[PDB]
């Protein structure tokens, strides 16, 4: 796939492409002549869907990044650090924290 | 194939060819909006590329019977046979010893030129062959009375003379020009053929045609002029 | 070439006077088809407002800046309904328009809107 | 029927406007010979012209915030008694103060509309083309109306090749301590 | 060592010549976590996606693609946001590895 | 509502001004088609530009008057009834003698605003840039307030490669003795 | 380094560089008074003079670390490297005898360019190589809603595209180019990217680029066009 | 693209009226922000006379050429006093401006001057 | 010979040669009615043509005498000599191996001057030879109170200065130059003379002659420019 | 694979490149069954004349042309008539025979 996780990385979808599938795929259901524009009840459902899931797309590479100790920030990098024997400091940032 | 010519109310048709093109490359043009398709032809263009020839050839064989067999090589990438007029010095050479042919026909065709001294050329899909002195059979006449646009233009050698396009007009040919300059210009009226120019258009630009000629002297035979070695 | 058909989700007034997505006799969700659904869609247009869309505040008609307020001009409001009405597509012409302006209620009111498609 | 606008160019008003000037000009191109057959590409909109000869109380005033506002060059919509103008640019004003008129402002200002959408470099092709009338407008930047979904929307802009610059070698070689030897 | 300048935009892209290799990086504002992040792509082939922008480490230290250090700093340690890091409150760097391996002998 | 200005351009003093005109452009560019999208450095703001229509008494002193000063070349602040403007150039001065007006000077005078702020190629760059507005301007010789801050503050004139004059024989032979023979 | 973009009164920079300049040439002008400074400048042009080899090679070595031996010496003289796509026929071919290398870099640079028919070019400082009927990935979208001047221009292979300058096009790229043109021209919408034109000014003379491209097939390969011996 | 925050030594008028470097009740230097930052910056524009500053001639209003003199003239006051605010970084409009003039005093009095700055 | 100056009411006379002519080619021409006689002449141009030399020459000789001898080649085709400064180690240089000359003068008087780096030249029938560094005696004053026109427009090694034709501007000589620019811009006034260009009229387009000079360092010695191998 | 767009015309012609090589194909809608047909010209030459475009198969199988696969496809089985092959409701794709392999091995 070219998206999502991938060999590289994760591959974060754009809005305007987020928009786009969801356009056609409701012209794959209902023809070319379906009315999606702005105003429309179904243009309504296109933009939001398309933002929730830029969202959601967001929040996986979150989660994605979160497990690597040289990206995760707080909580989760004391989870990663555990493996490796850090505790974090108290008060220690997760700047120095990542460097320890 | 590009016909070019005058049609009047009346009259009839004087549309001949003055170029017959194997496109060279095109585009598209805006000015405005507007949409140009420039257009490049070629003439040879198939000879100029993808002609190469085969040939062992013995001592003894005469002086033009390979010129066909060279024309062989460009007809089969379609080029007519022109006239040919050698020199007399070519037309009774023999030989002494064999001629290597392997690579580029046009190539040694230039070779052959200036080996000793002949003009050959392609004239729409057609190979003609004249002297550097000579030239073809054919007439052609250039007045005020004919379609003569300004002056009779002089050069060192002949002449050059602007005119309406009107087809006849090719190279290695002669023109009888006449004006009422060159008289107390002291210049012949028969020359031969070198270069030819056509610039035209449909709405604005006249058709124009300018075609240099080196002169024909009294000799029958052209002014060469002085070829630097 | 003539007229591609068209087809949008159908909206009804409620009781409320609120139109909302209907379901017809069948129970199947309603849509409706080429002159209807270019007459549905063309209210959906008249009925927004300029730069309310947060992924395109260029859609919509200039209520708030032209219209609503202190400026009772009929000449203004024809030309804002009109320019709205035939940007939607599949609108051809506008053949008849009305317009009043009722001071007791501040009501301006269009009418006797006639509006003909590219479906004749 | 004139739409009674409030007489203001922009930001700033105007006591009077005295002539209102509207040009709409198409260019049509043609070659020698009648070249058609299903084509009538060849026609080019222009950008609409007007030119208004105004006046104002406020003389030095009203010329200062005029030319300042032209000095700006920010495309605005300009309200006529003929038409409503999206995006129009003063590409001139002119003031003249003779003994006919000496203590107002008495001149003309010529609005030009603009023309765009189109930058392209940093545009990239990834999804819908945005020509369908049935369909959205593409997200961008531009028309979000919002900072947080402008930087959702927000396609991408590629500046070219970069320099990066350099860092002073006693600077550059106390911050590589703290990174690296740290 | 160089620093790399970064525009106020939420998606940006540029080119530099890193140890002589085109290195095009493309930096991207995630917004629900409110974090920069990178793709570096080597001579048009994408190596590096999705990472997170972090300050006090090496960025492409797990990859060993050959084109030195790429590493964020602030002053008091703050972490990259939307406003800090085109501000210059947080900065970033390449440095070269031969500059590394001089501080690390120095 | 004007200036009330003391009518005269620069120094030389004129008995009245008949006339003003004023002048500002701003040049709009636009390919065939409307090429937009984040785009408005396309439109650059020329030079004002004024037109006086000026009379004197003493006609050929101001006359001589006027074109020295036209002739010196020197940008001035031009004091309007409109508006004051800074780095005018006189480039067009054109009197008439006539019945009507025989014994006055009378006639018109064209201005221009001048551009500026760059040569470059006798200046150098080794700091600050000048385009942030917190912070001072580089200061330069030609902003400078006194002799001695200008050269504190003078960037320094660097030109192309010289050519020294060569010496006389003899006098070369002294001076050469002079200093390096003791 | 000539840096070109636009600063808009909002949105931001989008400035960035269109060449890196090593002076060519540099000359004074009037035009009244005034005092223009004509700048040339060069383009890895101290490779094109100062890099010269040193090279004895063994049989049996791949085809690509003498390409790397040979940006050694142009890396002496200050050259990156950039995107190296060699043709499959090349990433695959071993070696049988001695490979002289004495002279011109340049030189027998070109010489390699006519042995199997590879790009090699320098772009502001930096070396890329490609297939003659290949192209780089990198993607440039060209429409009337993203920055297209006019038609894009039909050509035989492809497209002339005119735009404003704005600085990601550079050579052996992709340009995806869309209009209400080249629909009912049936030219398709990804080309490669083989010319860079920039022309523009400060006032008047807006920024414009104009793009050559040679399109790509179904096949994903370049119309090379008739290569001609 | 929000405005820039803007920070700066803030000055508060003594016992004699002049404006100096302050000390808040925490003790440490008080520094003003967004917008009382650019009213202060705008007062130290206006109290600064042409060709002062010896790094550079050009900064400060021209109060001794122009206005301070024997020509009471409220348009000229109000353009160089306009001009001066205006240029203010952060400064986008002036809304109000009244002008006038004592004659026993010799007194010219600007007042009833509102500005509009980017943080609106 | 083409004799050009400035024959003021008063005064007298000013004309001198600036091209001595062997004619090239010509040409009439007509625009409306006119007959304009288009000329081209010749530079030395029958010693380009057919000065051939015969040359034997042994061991030890120096190395001028044998520029008398292709002097004396070209001096048949009706030569004159100039002045000759060749290099100092030219002038004292010897041999050790013997010196073939068959075929073109001009051709290898070519390889000379790239393999001593050295110049020659022919000015009106008239042969010099200078060093790639020096300059022949003579000194010409070029001010705004001695025939300056615009900037002394400054280059990379020299200047290339605007004046009225006035004869005496010859190539391989050295020109002082004043104005009230070149001082900021701190550029000499002594310069060599290396490109001279002559446009004029004798109606409207006065008499126009452009001069551009490398610049003579404080040695004495041009500024060369780097010789690119 | 690539899908090729129809134009909303009853005739038409466009040029492709296939397996590297240039093919000529003209599209002709006949009234009387309601179909269309296609000819195809590899390097000039006219190979294929008049042939149904059917749905679901190989439309070159029988040729052994090596130019691949051409075919055509819907969402359910609907034939390509005269307007639903320009909108889309039923499209032309071409895929190499590397690909179909490659797939039927899947």
């Amino acid at each position: 796939m070219t998206y999502g996780v991938q060999p590289t990385g994760y591959v974060k979808k754009p809005l305007a492409v987020h928009l786009a599938e969801i356009e056609a795929s409701m012209v794959d259901l209902f023809g070319p002549g379906v009315i999606q524009t702005e105003q429309s009840p179904l243009g309504q459902l296109n933009g939001l869907y398309a933002d929730l899931s830029y969202d959601l797309d967001e929040r996986g590479e979150d989660l994605y990044q979160s497990f690597d100790p040289e990206q995760a920030e707080g909580s989760r990098l004391d989870i990663l650090a555990r493996y490796r024997l850090l505790s974090r400091r108290a008060g220690e940032s997760d700047e120095s924290f990542r460097r320890a | 194939m590009l016909e070019v010519g005058y049609t009047p109310p009346g009259g009839g048709n004087n549309i001949g060819i003055i170029a017959k093109g194997k496109i060279r490359d095109y585009q598209h043009d805006r000015e405005g909006g507007d949409i140009i398709s420039t257009v490049s032809c070629g003439d040879g263009d198939k000879a100029y590329r993808r002609a190469t020839i085969s040939k062992t050839i013995p001592k003894g064989t005469p002086l033009t019977e390979v010129v066909d067999e060279i024309h062989k090589e460009m007809k089969k990438e379609g080029i007519a046979k022109g006239e040919w007029s050698f020199p007399d010095k070519v037309k009774n050479t023999q030989l002494k010893r064999p001629y290597s042919m392997c690579g580029s026909c046009t190539r040694e065709l230039d070779t052959l030129g200036r080996s000793h001294g002949f003009y050959w050329n392609i004239q729409n899909e057609t190979m003609e062959i004249i002297p550097g002195n000579g030239h073809l059979p054919g007439s052609l006449l250039i007045t005020p009375d004919t379609g003569l646009i300004g002056t009779p233009t002089i050069t060192d050698n002949g002449i050059k003379v602007k005119a309406l396009i009107n087809p006849e007009a090719r190279p290695n040919r002669m023109m009888k020009v006449k004006s009422q300059v060159l008289k107390m210009n002291r210049k012949g009226e028969d020359y031969r053929i070198s270069e030819v120019s056509f610039n035209g258009d449909n709405q604005e630009g006249d058709w124009i045609m300018t075609l240099t000629g080196e002169a024909i002297g009294g000799d029958k035979k052209v002014d060469e002029g002085k070829k630097a070695k | 070439m003539a007229a591609p058909s068209r087809i949008g989700l159908a909206l009804k007034k409620n009781e409320q006077g609120i139109a909302d997505i209907y379901l017809d006799a069948s129970g199947n969700l309603s849509m409706v088809q080429n002159t209807e659904a270019v007459g549905q869609h063309a209210r959906q247009r008249l009925m927004t407002y300029l730069g309310e869309w947060f992924l395109n505040k260029n859609v919509g008609v200039p209520w708030l800046r032209d219209l609503l307020g202190k400026g009772y001009d009929p000449v203004l409001a024809e030309a804002v309904i009109k320019a709205e009405i035939l940007s939607t597509d599949g609108v051809t012409e506008i053949t008849s328009f009305s317009i009043r302006f009722d001071q007791g209620r501040r009501a301006l009111e269009a009418f006797d809107i006639e509006v003909t498609t590219e479906y004749d | 029927m004139i739409i009674a606008f409030s007489s203001a160019i922009g930001p700033v008003p105007l006591t009077v406007v005295i002539s209102e000037k509207h040009t709409s000009k198409v260019e049509l191109t043609t070659n020698p010979i009648e070249s058609g057959a299903d084509v009538t590409d060849h026609a080019y909109v222009k950008g609409k012209e007007i030119e208004l000869e105004v006046a104002d109380r406020n003389a030095a005033a009203t010329w200062a915030a005029l030319v300042a506002f032209q000095e700006s060059r920010v495309p605005f919509v300009l309200m006529t008694g003929l038409s409503m103008y999206r995006n129009m640019i003063i590409t001139e004003i002119d003031a003249t103060r003779n003994a006919q008129h000496s203590k107002i402002l008495k001149g003309t200002v010529r609005l030009r509309e603009v023309k765009i959408v189109e930058t392209g470099t940093a545009e990239d092709s990834s999804g819908k083309d945005g020509t369908d009338k049935n369909k959205s407008s593409n997200p961008s930047k531009d028309k979000a109306a919002d900072a947080k979904t402008a930087d959702k929307a927000n396609s991408g802009v590629n500046a070219g090749d970069k320099g990066g610059t350099t860092v002073a070698a006693p600077r550059a070689q106390s911050l590589l301590k703290g990174v690296f030897g740290g | 060592m160089i620093e790399l300048e970064v525009l106020d935009e939420s998606k940006q892209k540029f080119s530099v010549i890193l140890n002589d290799r085109r290195v095009t990086i493309e930096l991207w504002y995630n917004t629900t976590n409110d974090r920069w992040s990178f793709s570096l792509a080597l001579d048009g082939d994408n190596v590096v996606t999705g990472r997170r922008l972090v300050t006090g480490v090496d960025l492409l230290a797990p990859f060993g693609l050959g084109i030195g250090a790429l590493f964020l700093l602030s002053e008091n340690g703050e972490p990259p946001t939307r406003a800090n890091l085109p501000l210059g409150l947080v900065k970033l760097y390449h440095a070269t590895q031969e500059e590394i391996d001089a501080a690390i002998s120095a």
